[PDB]
């Protein structure tokens, strides 16, 4: 049903992303076979492509000196990812394509080019390799990937243009998704958004060693206001709640930021100052963990179950157990990450107990650190697992089993949330920024379905 | 046996002791890294004589003077350096006891295993000292000696 002329010349809306790394990926897996079979082409085209019928979920959607065909692959998926494009052809020096074209971005697809468009024939990918870097879901979704300037290190960050919470003296930075990216005595530990429907105004609101709240908003950074809660480290900010070091929570009503140095409704107090409230998260019951011991909050804000997450030493090490929470997510279970710890508990909202547990380091040990830094679960099942190094886990919530150790370009990862940008993630690590689709665990499920699908055709033919 | 005997260790056996006539587990914990976590004292007085491995590191890679400076103790490093444990051993993260000391705020500890011959120019692939451990967690009193000892 057509031709790759048609549909790079008026068909332009149907050549979804997903579309895109379905013909690229069908044409290296004929170049590939045909490269085996000793043979060339030298005039690999989209003239010479012929779909058979466009549309992502299916079987066969196209198809067709040694390293000089590579080369024309790699003009080919330029042309692919570049919907259009028409002495420069055999030069190595065309524009980029998101630089001039005008391209949607897309990383490990704008860098094969570069490796397999060198103006040396002895060392561009094989079609194998190429293949292989080409079949990926790392490759197929990761939406964007933004890079930082060096000893720009960042702890915290929220979604809205993108805020970043970066020495000794606290400094923030507002990145744009453009992405050209631009206030405290002391650094910004924690960082959270609030919203205001009623007034059309939002206020950014972060969080600060000397405790020292910021009220500013998003439209200009001009009008500024402080509040007034102090007295430690503001660890967790939610909406809006205030989780200290001294294990102390300041509820605040949403219409009380305007004012300067506003109180908190009430002061609610968990704990000492040995034990921190760094985590909250929604569920209308908010939940969050202080030092070793989660609690439960209800409609008039007060705590209604306490259990002591202690007990879970009893499994797994005390040198882990024994730490902070860093982050918590409520699903019908509750997942909580201890501080420097390689293992995340599975606690049961209902009995109050330990129902399971998750073995960062078992994962990450069939594909370097494996303590766990964030949590991130995503709508119905699927959860996203940080890691002390460079890494990120994929769970499936119906069977805790591992869907891909994505390696995250980065020695480490510091702090990822979901975002709606077209739902994305955000995931931070020394400092890079990467963007991936909501749906990566399902791509890489539905990816390997059709790749085993189409290995056993052709293994038949 | 071997499962009992490493979830006992966490609790603390005392009396029941072991086999008076070094298995490992699926998780890799050794009955002495079991045992240095809780942090009991008759664990390796009664297992260090018996011929406990002085170092069997876990899957995470853990020698039992990482455990030690992790949840913070003084005889137990007094005892396992008697033995001659390796005071440079690494995590799989690249720690060593002394960046995992420093990282927690114990002079005491800092101070002895110093002076049992540990290095200060220790290295991991993030590229940090010890000293960098204790600056960042703010724990200045160990960088103190720590750059006395340099």
């Amino acid at each position: 049903k057509g031709s790759l002329d048609r549909l790079l010349q008026q068909d332009k809306a149907s050549l979804t992303r997903t579309l895109q790394h379905r013909i690229a990926l069908h044409v290296a897996d004929g170049l590939r076979y045909l490269h085996s079979a000793m043979i060339i082409y030298r005039d690999l085209k989209p003239h010479n492509v012929l779909l058979f019928t466009l549309y992502p979920n299916a079987a066969i959607i196209a198809k067709i000196n040694q390293q000089a065909d590579v080369y024309s692959f790699g003009l080919l998926l330029y042309d692919i990812l570049t919907t259009g494009g028409r002495e420069l052809e055999i030069q190595g020096k065309l524009p980029d394509p998101v630089k001039e074209y005008g391209c949607a971005p897309w990383p490990m697809v704008e860098k094969l080019i570069k490796q397999c468009l060198k103006e040396n024939p002895q060392e561009r990918p094989t079609s194998a390799q190429v293949f292989d870097i080409l079949n990926s879901a790392e490759l197929v979704c990761l939406t964007r990937r933004i890079l930082l300037p060096k000893n720009v290190i960042v702890e915290c960050m929220v979604a809205t243009s993108i805020w970043l919470g970066c020495t000794d003296r606290g400094q923030l930075s507002f990145l744009d998704l453009t992405e050209g990216y631009t206030v405290a005595d002391s650094r910004i530990l924690c960082l959270a958004l609030v919203h205001l429907p009623v007034e059309k105004e939002s206020w950014i609101v972060s969080g600060t060693q000397s405790g020292t709240l910021l009220v500013i908003n998003t439209e200009d950074g001009k009008k500024r206001h402080t509040l007034e809660k102090m007295t430690d480290s503001v660890t967790c900010l939610y909406c809006l709640l205030v989780g200290t070091a001294d294990g102390k929570l300041a509820i605040f009503e949403d219409k009380t930021v305007k004012l300067k140095g506003a109180a908190p409704l009430k002061i609610l107090n968990i704990g000492n100052v040995s034990t921190p409230l760094m985590c909250l998260s929604e569920s209308n019951v908010m939940w969050g963990g202080c030092g070793t011991k989660i609690f439960s909050f209800s409609n008039d804000f007060t705590i209604q179950k306490l259990i002591e997450t202690r007990t879970s030493q009893l499994f797994s090490y005390a040198a882990f157990s024994d730490s902070n929470i860093i982050t918590v997510v409520v699903d019908t279970a509750l997942y909580i990450a201890k501080q420097n710890s390689p293992v995340v508990e599975v606690w049961d909202k209902k009995t109050e107990k330990l129902c399971g547990l998750i073995d960062c380091v078992h994962f990450l040990r069939e594909v370097y650190s494996g303590r766990v830094k964030t949590l991130c679960l995503q709508k119905n099942t699927a959860l996203w697992i940080g890691t002390g190094g460079g890494h990120i886990l994929l769970l499936d919530l119906s069977t805790r089993r591992l869907i891909r150790v994505i390696y995250n370009f980065c020695n480490s990862v510091r702090v990822m949330m979901t975002a709606q940008l077209k739902n994305v993630m955000l995931v931070l690590g020394y400092s890079c920024l990467t963007v991936w689709d909501i749906n990566l665990p399902h791509e890489v499920q539905n990816l390997e379905k059709h790749i085993e699908v189409r290995k056993e055709l052709a293994e038949k033919m | 046996l071997g499962k009992k005997l490493l979830e006992a260790a966490r609790a603390g056996q005392d009396d029941e002791v072991r086999i008076l006539m070094n298995a490992t587990d699926e998780a890799g914990v050794t009955p002495l890294h079991l045992a240095a976590d809780s942090g009991h004292l008759e664990i390796v007085e009664v297992l260090l004589k018996t011929g406990a491995d002085v170092n069997a590191w876990d899957h995470y890679g853990f020698t039992p003077l990482h455990l030690a400076a992790h949840v913070g103790h003084l005889e137990i490093v007094e005892v396992l350096l008697k033995a001659g444990a390796d005071v440079n051993a690494q995590d799989h993260a690249g720690w060593t006891p002394l960046h995992l000391a420093a990282l927690y705020g114990h002079l005491e500890i800092v101070e002895v295993l110093l002076k049992h011959g540990a290095d200060v120019n220790a290295q991991d692939m993030w590229g940090e000292t010890p000293f960098d451990l204790a600056i960042d967690n703010g724990n200045e009193d160990i960088a103190e000696v720590l750059q006395k000892a340099a």
